[PDB]
RNA sequence: GGUGAAAUUCUUGGAUUUAUUGAAGACUAACUACUGCGAAAGCAUUUGCCAAGGAUGUUUUCAUUAAUCAGGAACGAAAGUUAGGGGAUCGAAGACGAUCAGAUACCGUCGUAGUCUUAACCAUAAACUAUGCCGAUUAGGGAUCGGACGGUGUUAUUUUUUGACCCGUUCGGCACCUUACGAUAAAUCAAAAUGUUUGGGCUCCUGGGGGAGUAUGGUCGCAAGGCUGAAACUUAAAGAAAUUG
């Protein structure tokens, strides 16, 4: 049962399925959002990030991964920290695929002096 | 005319409230002001919860629950429908609503 | 009896030079000519013998320090670390 | 005369033919007539010691670095200049230290210096206000003043 | 400090450096205080006189402008001796 | 018209008017 | 297909953890002025203290674990820092309560410098009936101090290896609980954190030992 | 990357992403509250030092030493100014890409001053509780902060003291809940009550809306500007709180 760790960037603008060694000195195989749609819009929807899961899934076959340790993160830091609708189906699709899933944990980076974040005073005017 | 009797925030006492920013609006808000929302959730939606039980090797294994503070201004909560406008007698009623 | 309002020392120099460059120059012109106290003896006898010299009448005890000032903000803060250190 | 920055004269006894050898180094500033200078490489760290920048603690501020052992001085010596000590590397005996330009510089950890700041800080924050301090500045030092507009030949 | 005020209001108390080693020589001074920027060969010669005549010695944590403002006096001053404590507790 | 610019307006006015008795005097 | 000419190894955890290997890894072979040796040498893994442990009750923790050897095809990793979870920490804070940190560098006998964050909340008294529980400044200020001198003390008379078997239970927790109960009593008290700032001299006899 | 959707922009010179380390500067999240301190502006990591402060308790001392204050003085957010240091992020001005009829805007990528700090200015904020300071009295109630007191039982220590929790009393605070013997035009108010049954003490400000916080004179400021401050002329309304559409 060889283990590897998959940190899955969940943003509101794309999604990336990107599994590594235990260390994340060595890359296996890094598939995203906007890889598997024709538009822009559709870089983040739940439907591309499944599409790239699957074949993230299908290429650890080879290399023999059988469990993935799962970290999820969205744009944190000064940013947003609520991931993106890509990080659902990401689960999904590799819970589904054939694939055990060992540890899962947020690794969304929070900072705790948050340097000023743009738009303000009276932010995005919408 | 004065709408509210804490005018719309929480500092009778305080003088001066450093200020924090919209979650969706980047508004520069005090805190006392701003509206604040503790959230919960599991990790993975309860409709996928069965298919990461089936994956779990290592079977005892217990999803995990984000933790979210989520501060909001008065523009965005009410666009965004999490608070709402009340009546005149209603505005006073300081009660979470009932589960 | 007060004489000047606003130049101090730095009416020597008349009207001359405009009026931001002989205030730059009275920040140091004071500092430059006042009496200091001695740190070796306590006396109020230290003044400038040439430019980063600084000489106490009574110990005739020669210090090396600021050019118009006696020490500076970094000497001090410099010499404040070594002790804490 | 020309420097700006105050020389010390300090006499050290030869230890070898019982005669005091006279030496003119930078003052730092805090040095005075009277005090006792220390250098080699067992010198306690005291404003005025000239150490090897090999056992001087990083974040520490000396003067008269030298780039090369036995070039006596070349580094941070006009009045209110100074070297940083950026951090140690003692597996060859190598010291990277910071220049007054701003430059980052790796010397030999074998290189001496005084420990402080050059005396004589703030010269240049006073006006000169007159073409005779400009001229009596530079008579001492060369013959560059003044200067006439190559524009205007 | 504050004992120092004391014994000046009741005891008997020697202000300078001529005087004190006068004090010294005669035995009956029993307290010297020294000043912290007094000069070091003065400091030296104080410290032995003291242990000639088995005297206690205290070094002031100030220079002689804070020394002589706690004898309360408008001069400096760079050492003393205490040949009577007085009513107070510095011994 | 915004107090706070009806205010500014003057006050970019006043400026301009102490320039043309500066120019005079 | 660059994975051909890839290579696998093996980790290896040191004492005293239960579960010696640790996992699988992967790095590009030795093919002539690339060497396997020191391309691995200096790696960091972050592994679970449960899945060493063999315990559901370690879930929260995780050790890591840095490369200093090669025997073969095993990398016989040394501890390199404790540390919370992301999950745990979150839920430890709540509100209406005290929340005291307290932080300290301690130096081993084998030359090691540890940074260790300890946390702690204040205790909910069982017959409790006000909502608050929280602590005046002064007691705070006096709890961390003693937190301070028992953190210090209880790593300063051990090696780096006897700290870590000291950690295993949490048992320094127990008396910074223990030296508070005057004070104010506490929950949760635990070392968030460790962090090491430098090493000594490498050795082999010593990283060996733990392996043997 | 980014968006409603895009584009400017970066990218096979490996962009974005992964791990480790270093540097820089700013900031101090979650804990964080109808909580605290400060005259106000304001104040949130640890430690040490320096000086200060209110409340409490008092069978300590002085004995009217007090209240409010025209002129007068100290402090005074942000922005802005002068001279150095620093300059990570954000970001006036500016340049582009969109949208649009136009878009000198909202949106997006850059980006200077500034944002940070030492020395010196500036003295204005919806500087708001839009509610001056001192004093007395007047309906109930429960929370909470600091101190003190009395009682009770667990808990840790203890040659039985102290801390946490519980109940009650009282002083002093931040406020809050119901009510109207009252007040107001009303909204609402334990003060905006004790006022046509009109007098406790003191200071400041206002007299329909504009012109106008303008002109001029004076004074302070390096400047930006601040303080003081009209008149001609014009107009039958402007305005406050509620009511039904
Ligand atoms: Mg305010
Ligand atoms: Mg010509
Ligand atoms: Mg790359
Ligand atoms: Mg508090
Ligand atoms: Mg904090
Ligand atoms: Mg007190
Ligand atoms: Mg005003
Ligand atoms: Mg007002
Ligand atoms: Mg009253
Ligand atoms: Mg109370
Ligand atoms: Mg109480
Ligand atoms: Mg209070
Ligand atoms: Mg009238
Ligand atoms: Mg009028
Ligand atoms: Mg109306």
């Amino acid at each position: 049962l060889v283990f590897g760790v998959a940190r899955i960037f969940a943003s509101f603008n794309d999604t990336f399925v990107h599994v590594t060694d235990l260390s994340g000195r060595e890359t296996i195989c890094r598939v995203t959002g906007g890889m598997k749609v024709k538009a822009d819009r559709d870089e983040s929807s739940p439907y591309a990030a499944m599409l790239a899961a699957q074949d993230v899934a299908a290429r650890c076959k080879e290399l023999g991964i059988t469990a993935l340790h799962i970290k999820i993160r969205a744009t944190g830091g000064n940013g947003t920290k609520t991931p993106g609708p890509g990080a659902q189906s990401a689960l999904r699709a590799l819970a589904r695929s054939g694939m055990k899933i060992g540890r899962i944990e947020d690794v969304t980076p929070t900072p705790s002096d948050s340097t000023r974040r743009k738009g303000g005073r009276r932010g995005r005017r919408l | 005319v004065k709408k509210r009797k804490n005018n719309g925030r929480n500092k009778k006492g305080r003088g001066h409230v450093k200020p924090i920013r919209c979650s969706n609006c980047s508004r520069c808000t005090p805190k006392d002001k701003a509206i604040k929302r503790f959230t919960i959730r599991n990790m993975v939606e309860s409709a996928a919860i069965r298919d990461i039980s089936d994956a779990s090797v290592f079977a005892e294994y217990t999803v995990p629950k984000m933790y979210l503070k989520l501060q909001y201004c008065v523009s965005c909560a009410i666009h965004g429908k999490i608070v709402r406008v009340r009546s005149r007698e209603g505005r006073r009623n300081r009660a979470p609503p009932p589960r | 009896s007060k004489r000047t309002k606003k130049v101090g020392i730095s009416g020597k120099y008349g009207t001359r030079y405009g009026a931001s460059l002989r205030k730059l120059v009275k920040k140091q012109e004071v500092s430059q000519h006042a009496r200091y106290t001695c740190t070796f003896c306590g006396k109020n006898t230290v003044r400038r013998s040439s430019v980063g010299i600084w000489s106490c009448k009574a110990c005739k005890k020669t210090l090396a320090g600021g050019a118009y000032t006696v020490s500076t903000p970094a000497a001090a803060a410099m010499r404040s670390t070594l002790r804490r250190l | 005369p020309g420097r700006g920055a105050p020389l010390a004269r300090v006499v050290f006894n030869s230890p070898y033919k019982f005669k005091k050898q006279r030496e003119t180094f930078i003052a730092n500033e805090g040095m005075y007539t009277g005090q006792f200078i220390y250098a080699g490489k067992n010198a306690a760290l005291t404003v005025g010691n000239v150490l090897p920048l090999g056992s001087v603690p990083e974040g520490t501020v000396v003067s008269n670095v030298e780039e090369k052992v036995g070039d006596r001085g070349a580094i941070g010596r006009t009045s209110g200049n100074y070297v940083t000590v950026v951090g140690h590397n003692p597996e060859e005996g190598k010291t990277r230290i910071k220049l007054p330009s701003g430059a980052k510089k790796v010397v030999s950890s074998s290189a001496r210096g005084m420990i402080g700041i050059v005396a004589g800080g703030g010269r240049t924050d006073k006006p000169l206000l007159k073409a005779s301090r400009a001229k009596h500045k530079f008579a001492v030092k060369r013959n560059s003043w003044p200067k006439t507009r190559g524009v205007a030949m | 400090g504050a004992k120092l005020a004391l014994v000046i209001k009741s005891g008997k108390v020697v202000l300078g450096y001529r005087s004190t080693l006068k004090a010294l020589r005669s035995g009956k001074a029993k307290l010297i205080l020294i000043s912290a920027n007094t000069p070091p060969l003065r400091k030296s010669e104080l410290e032995y006189y003291s242990m000639m005549s088995k005297t206690a010695v205290h070094h002031y944590t100030g220079t002689n402008i804070e020394l002589g403002t706690a004898c309360g006096k408008l001069f400096r001053c760079s050492t003393m001796a205490i040949l009577d404590a007085g009513d107070s507790d510095i011994l | 018209m915004r107090a706070k610019w009806r205010k500014k307006r003057v006050r970019r006015l006043k400026r301009k008017r102490r320039k043309m008795r500066a120019r005079s005097k | 297909d660059p994975f051909a000419r890839k290579d696998w190894y093996g980790i290896k955890a040191p004492a005293p953890f239960n579960v010696r290997d640790v996992g699988k890894t992967l790095v590009n072979r030795t093919t002539g002025l690339k060497n396997a040796n020191d391309a691995l040498k200096g790696r960091i893994f972050e592994v679970s203290l449960a899945d060493l442990q063999k315990d559901e009750d370690h879930s929260f923790r995780k050790v890591k674990l840095r490369v200093d050897e090669i025997q073969g095809k095993n990398c016989l990793t040394n501890f390199h820092g404790l540390d919370f979870t992301s999950d745990k920490l979150r839920s430890l804070v709540r509100k209406w309560q005290t929340l005291i940190e307290a932080n300290i560098t301690v130096k081993t006998t084998d030359d090691y410098l540890l940074r260790l964050f300890a946390i702690a909340f204040t205790k909910r008294r069982p017959n409790q009936v006000k909502k608050t529980t929280y602590a005046a400044s002064s007691q705070i200020r006096a709890i961390r101090r003693k937190m301070t001198e028992i953190i210090q003390r209880e790593a300063s008379s051990c090696t780096l290896t006897q700290l870590t078997s000291k950690l295993i239970p949490e048992v320094i927790g127990r008396e910074i609980e223990k030296a508070t109960q005057g004070i104010y009593p506490l929950q949760n008290v635990h070392i968030r954190k460790v962090k090491l700032l430098k090493q000594p001299k490498f050795d082999l006899g010593a990283l060996m030992s733990l392996h043997g």
